């Protein structure tokens, strides 16, 4: 994970990215952090409303909340931002849509999802992959069943797939991937039901000690609150 | 002596014959699927690596 | 870095520079406006560290286009097509076959499928350890349910299930790809060529043989192996003829590398452990190239 681009050059900690946030406000302040979420919960409904996967929604928030980390939204504006991120979503993961198929299912006439391209890639500094907790997902999706055989799968499939997926889209509308790897992030909202599920996995799966790993995942909720 | 891969090697373990996932299980009896080289330890060691990939710390960040 | 001199590529997709030890790789940007293929070749090769897959020092940007770095010296094509036989057995088809199939491995364990694999794409160094590099079609190993291309290779690195028409495949296309690079080192010539055309697939039937239904099944759910007849399989008299200039051990992962089944094909991780690399003599990097 230290070789991927999202850990070298994209991982915060808490007072690294308070700093990033009074350095992108120095150079260029408190109502630009809620209006990007607020504009990040627009992006993220035009996306869904749109008919995409989860995959490139996520990959399309991620995208424009890391170009308004390094830039403000007063010298780029963020209504127009919130149709170029998900162009290069698209084209990122292989999505496949058209230039104009895209613009005649959006409010774009070919022209603003174009201009604010470039720059959203130097200001992204082209770490155009990003990692995703939906893998994650379904990777601990199959790891409980295979160590435990008590009480799985009965309620894992009847209601964790419906609900933890809708969590990591808020928590990805939240601060917390610049903060822990996917697979905690996974774990943090796997603790939704922690009456026998997280806590008997992490005691029994035991070079990893268990103890750390539940204060990260402890803090990781605490973050998430 | 030598290796033939340097460091390419991780400890964990897996058993495929365990799970019950119904997004691959069932997408393997298809006829399409199979005729392009795929079974399901191929799809779960991509995604259960991937679920272990990077369980570190903030600590490690400076 | 901002450093230029002559330029190499007469292709009027790229055309790339040099300077300094690097190479400048410009995409002309003047339809849509940024090509699939250039962040489909930058957003997997930023992320991989090896010894076997070239990295980019820096990605600055350019006034309209887009500027990447690669590496100096030139590439495997060229030593094949023209030399006076300095290439031996015992360890100059060891050594490059060892380090590409670490780079496939790490493109693998990445998830990253690379499936643009040639020896103009196999690039060596001053110090000679080959390279794996020009990720122009190359793809994340997506969700199961997700579909692919078709023609993602070139016709005389093809795998066979590529051939028929596989829209969703797996990462095993580019070990026949390598095993190809393996026959094409140690016969010294283009191995499998066809005519601009379907004649790749009677090539291919032709010299390692038309699939059968009880060996690689479901082969026949592609409406194109009813379009031709059996071919009889090679046996093991191709140890002597045809195959002359080879070991007892390399036949082995040879066979099991140019396995026309997909599922059945040896992985990388099988393939760095297919107890040939144990076979004497020891490889070693220092060879008479120029
Ligand atoms: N690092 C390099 N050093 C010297 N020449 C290079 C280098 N990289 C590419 N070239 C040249 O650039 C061209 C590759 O461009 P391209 O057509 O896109 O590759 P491909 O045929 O695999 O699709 C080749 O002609 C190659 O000789």
């Amino acid at each position: 994970y230290r070789h991927s681009s999202q850990y070298r050059m994209w991982s915060y900690t808490k007072d690294q990215l308070q700093e990033k946030r009074v350095d992108t406000n120095a150079r260029a302040m408190e109502e630009e952090l809620d209006l990007v979420n607020f504009y990040a919960k627009k992006v993220q409904v035009i996306a869904q409303h749109l008919n995409l996967p989860t995959e490139v929604v996520a990959t399309a928030i991620s995208f424009f909340r890391r170009f308004f980390l390094e830039n403000s939204v007063m010298q780029i504006d963020p209504k127009s931002i919130v149709h170029t991120t998900i162009f290069l979503a698209c084209k990122s993961e292989n999505y496949f849509i058209s230039v104009d198929s895209f613009a005649q299912k959006a409010k774009s006439t070919r022209d603003s999802v174009l201009k604010f391209e470039f720059k959203l890639l130097e200001s992204l500094k082209f770490s155009l992959l990003n990692h995703h907790p939906y893998k994650p997902l379904h990777g601990f999706f199959l790891d409980i069943q295979n160590v435990l055989y008590g009480k799985v799968d009965l309620n894992y499939m009847g209601q964790i797939y419906d609900r933890c997926k809708k969590r990591i889209t808020a928590a990805l509308l939240t601060d917390v991937v610049y903060f822990y790897t996917p697979p905690q992030i996974t774990l943090a909202t796997l603790l939704i039901e922690d009456e026998a599920l997280v806590t008997r996995y992490l005691e029994t799966k035991f070079s990893i000690d268990s103890a750390k790993l539940l204060t990260i995942i402890r803090e990781c909720k605490s973050i998430i609150e | 002596p030598f290796n033939g891969d340097r460091e390419a090697h991780p400890p964990f373990t897996l058993k495929g014959s365990v799970y019950n996932d119904p997004f691959i299980k069932d997408l393997e009896h298809r006829k399409e699927f199979i005729a392009s080289g795929f079974n399901t330890n191929y799809a779960y060691e991509r995604v259960l690596t991937e679920a272990f990939m990077g369980l570190g710390c903030v600590i490690s960040e400076e | 870095e901002y450093t230029k001199e002559k330029k190499v590529g007469e292709g009027t997709y790229a055309v790339v520079y040099l300077g300094c030890k690097i190479a400048i790789k410009e995409i002309k940007t003047s339809k849509d406006g940024l090509d699939m293929s250039a962040i489909r070749e930058v957003k997997y090769l930023q992320e991989m560290q090896h010894p076997n897959v070239i990295e980019l020092i820096d990605i600055f940007m350019a006034y309209d286009n887009l500027n990447l770095v690669l590496e100096f010296l030139p590439t495997d094509l060229e030593v094949v097509i023209k030399d006076k036989s300095i290439l031996f057995t015992p360890a100059d088809i060891k050594a490059w076959m060892l380090m590409t199939l670490r780079g496939v491995y790490h493109c693998h364990r990445n998830f990253i499928l690379h499936r643009d694999l040639k020896p103009n794409n196999l690039l060596f160094s001053p110090d000679g350890q080959i390279k794996v590099a020009d990720f122009g079609l190359a793809r994340a190993i997506p969700a199961p349910h997700e579909i692919l291309t078709s023609n993602v290779v070139t016709r005389w690195y093809r795998a066979p299930e590529l051939l028929f028409g596989a829209k969703h495949y797996t990462s095993a296309i580019d070990i026949w790809s390598v095993g190809v690079i393996f026959a094409e080192l140690m016969l010294r010539i283009p191995y499998l060529p066809g005519q601009n055309d379907v004649d790749q697939m009677e090539v291919t039937f032709r010299a390692l043989g038309t699939p059968t239904d009880r060996d690689w099944p479901e082969v026949s759910s592609f409406m194109t192996y009813n379009k031709l007849q059996i071919y009889p399989p090679p046996s093991r008299d191709e140890l002597r003829k045809r195959f002359i200039a080879a070991s007892e051990y390399a036949l082995d992962f040879m066979c099991g590398m140019l396995t026309m089944n997909p599922q059945k094909r040896w992985t990388a991780v099988q393939c760095l452990e297919s107890d040939y690399f144990k076979e004497l003599p020891p490889p070693s990097d220092p060879s008479s190239i120029k």
